[PDB]
């Protein structure tokens, strides 16, 4: 499409594909080392 | 821990072509073995040639279910990746 | 400024830094001893130096 | 409406005007060989609308002197009209004659005595066809050269990595370049009433010795078919002489390869028409030049068309963008840089073979007369164009 | 910043292809970069301004 | 790395630097470097790419090796087009991420 027309830095910059905000965590210690 | 899957794929396909006797353009990354002319007793000799070329050992349980070239490549790559540890 | 008077030292020669072809020639001789894959595009690897 | 001038021009004006337009386009775009359009439109802020007198390139051009590509084109025209038909040996001899005379040679330096005596054609010549013309003159067979050359100029060897090929020096020359596609307008003018396959065999015999691969042959076929289309057409019928008709005609029966027809379609549905520009400084900084340059970058790689498909597409883009204004068209074609001489030469040739002669502005004819070519070269090319309207043997 | 956003946004497909190639291959040469990009239809800039 | 500082290398084992470089932090470097190399490819007259790498020597960045031409601006010239192109290419990675 032409989503790159409606890019607006005031209301946040974001792309088309759905927010790959996947993540995980062990404890703070098993992540420092 | 990081394997150049492209190199592994080219080498797998070259080994397969040299073993079966067909030419490298016919060996596609999704080509099964049954149509390339492979019969059981030779989906094994292919495995032995693969191990002999790459100098590794295959995990047998997963090696029971190898039917396309891409699975061969991915098995070999997961073996090479887990070498130090 | 004493040696730069005539007869003592009246000639100076400037030897410049090599170019693409010069560097290619330089590394083509540092390969005559070591082992090297022969078909190396020496010109291109010399262009990036 | 569009250009009017006379009514429907005759048959001699068409030919002499095609050759004249080719000459003026080449000599105009000569000094801008090998640079991009932004560099050019910032070097000539007032527009590229007259000859340049101060060129300082590695092989510098003098005032009003043309390149080697137009020499090739004119030799093609005379050798066709002389042997009364496209013959390989005759035009090969003519080409190498026009390439060798007036030039010079230099010797080289290497310990064991290596004889790399370089030939320096007095006029500027492309590298590939320079190699071709020196192999043909070194005694080697004139027909088996392409396979030897296409793998000698393989200095590209591996070009390991090394991505950006901006350096024109890196562009893929050889049997698929514009070498043969440039000298194919007078041929397509000679056979304008011969039929399709005859045109095809003619253009094939025209390039057998340097450009045998299908791509260069298809580009030359495209330019020749366009020239023939204009030769048959007339600049008065508001129905036949239109960009859409010519484009559809060329795509249907002339286009053969895949990317050729792809580029041609992309040009077809994106084509727009420029307005009459009288102020170049405001044109170069305007939206229309921007749109044109976007399309041109899409039809090429970084603004340098070296493949046959790229060449044909950009030539017809510059030609159809200003339908009805041949002078404006050749100026625009030269203002794009890249391979400016070849492109501007073919655009001028097609414009001449369509509209005739009454469009070449006076100052260009004057500069042609006052250059190093002088009255000698001017009358030479106008007479070589005169001896072109009556040839139909075999 | 605006030019960079625009140039990346109109080349989304080629950007994702090159990202995947780098993720699985580790290192790439310039010639493979050119190949991956051109087989996915990039859209060059007209000028650098 | 030169004192109690540090914080850039990523494979030494000690508290500051993890051992296998988490994969979520490798996807990001791939995105960064892909954006930067794509922008450097579509910019006319930029230098040419010789090699593109991800986390070389285990550092937590990318790396692109650019080869240029010394016979065009002989160690002294800098036009305006070049400077604007360089700015765009250096911001490309942030924008892509």
């Amino acid at each position: 499409s032409n989503w790159w027309a409606s890019i607006n830095r005031k209301t946040g910059i974001r792309g088309p594909d759905p927010a790959p905000a996947e993540e995980h965590t062990n404890g703070p210690a098993r992540d420092i080392i | 821990a990081a394997v150049d899957k492209a190199k592994v794929l080219e080498d797998v396909r070259s080994i397969i072509s040299t073993q079966l006797g067909t030419e490298l353009e016919k060996v596609a990354p999704e080509a099964k073995f049954v149509d390339l002319g492979a019969d059981s007793l030779d989906t094994v000799e292919i495995m032995m040639a693969l191990e002999e070329k790459f100098e590794i050992a295959l995990e047998e349980e997963g090696a029971e279910k190898i039917a396309t070239v891409q699975d061969a490549a991915d098995m070999i790559a997961a073996q090479i990746a887990a070498k130090g540890n | 400024s004493a040696l730069i008077r005539p007869g003592r030292f009246d000639r100076i020669i400037y030897m410049p830094l090599p170019d693409a072809l010069g560097r290619a020639k330089i590394m083509q001789v540092h390969a005559r001893n070591k082992a090297v894959d022969p078909n190396i595009n020496w010109y291109e690897v010399a262009r990036a130096m | 409406p569009a250009w009017r001038g006379p009514g429907e021009v005759g048959d001699e004006d068409k030919a002499v005007g095609c050759l004249l337009g080719a000459a003026v386009g080449n000599v105009l775009a000569a000094p801008y060989q090998g640079d991009r359009h932004f560099e050019v439109i910032r070097l000539r802020r007032n527009g590229v609308t007259d000859f340049w007198k101060y060129d300082i390139g590695a092989q510098p051009v003098q005032y009003g002197q043309y390149t080697g590509d137009f020499a090739n084109l004119l030799a093609v025209a005379t050798s066709l009209s002389a042997s009364r038909g496209v013959e390989p040996a005759h035009l090969l001899g003519a080409l190498t004659r026009a390439y060798a005379e007036g030039g010079s040679s230099v010797e080289v330096e290497d310990a064991s005595g290596g004889s790399s005596s370089g030939f320096l054609p007095a006029r500027r010549y492309s590298p590939y066809d320079r190699l071709v013309m020196d192999a043909v003159l070194a005694g080697t067979d004139p027909l088996k050269v392409p396979e030897l050359a296409e793998r000698y100029l393989a200095e590209t060897t591996r070009r390991h990595a090394s991505s950006s090929s901006d350096r024109p020096d890196r562009e893929p020359h050889g049997p698929s370049d514009l070498g043969a596609a440039a000298r194919a307008a007078p041929i397509g003018l000679a056979y304008r009433r011969a039929g399709g396959e005859r045109l095809l065999a003619a253009v094939r015999r025209s390039l057998e010795f340097s450009h045998p691969t299908p791509l260069g042959l298809d580009a030359a076929h495209v330019v020749a078919a366009a020239a023939a289309w204009c030769g048959r057409q007339q600049p008065g019928d508001a129905v036949g002489a239109t960009p859409a008709a010519l484009l559809s005609h060329l795509l249907n029966d002339v286009a053969v390869t895949a990317e050729q027809c792809g580029k041609l379609r992309l040009l077809r549905d994106n084509l727009f028409q420029l307005d009459e520009v009288t102020d170049w400084r405001a044109f170069y900084a305007g939206p229309q030049w921007a749109r044109l340059t976007a399309l041109f970058s899409r039809l090429s790689f970084h603004g340098l068309a070296t493949a046959g498909s790229e060449f044909a597409s950009v030539v017809l883009l510059a030609l159809l963008s200003s339908w009805g204004r041949p002078e404006q068209a050749v100026i625009v074609a030269a203002s794009l840089g890249g391979h400016a001489p070849a492109t501007a030469q073919t655009v001028g040739a097609l414009a001449g073979t369509l509209y005739g002669q009454s469009w070449v502005p006076e100052r260009w004819w004057r500069g042609l007369g006052e250059g190093v070519e002088g009255e000698a070269g001017r009358e030479a090319v106008v007479q070589a164009g005169r001896a072109l309207a009556a040839v139909e043997l075999a | 910043e605006a030019k960079a956003m625009y140039g990346l946004a109109i080349n989304w497909r080629a950007l994702q292809a090159l990202t995947q190639a780098l993720l699985d291959r580790g290192t790439i040469t310039g010639k493979e970069v050119a190949h991956i990009l051109e087989s996915n239809g990039v859209i060059h800039f007209p000028d650098p301004y | 790395t030169a004192g109690d500082g540090g914080g850039l290398v990523g494979g030494e084992g000690v508290e500051g630097s993890p051992d296998p470089i988490p994969p979520q932090l490798r996807r990001a470097v791939s995105v960064y470097e892909a954006g930067k190399a794509l922008l450097a490819y579509i910019t006319p007259d930029y230098e040419e790419i010789a090699r593109v790498s991800v986390c070389p020597l285990n550092v937590l960045t990318g790396f692109t090796l650019f080869v240029e031409d010394e016979d065009k601006n002989v160690n002294a010239i800098l036009t305006r087009s070049e400077l604007e192109g360089r700015m765009v290419v250096h911001l490309a990675g942030r924008c892509a991420e």
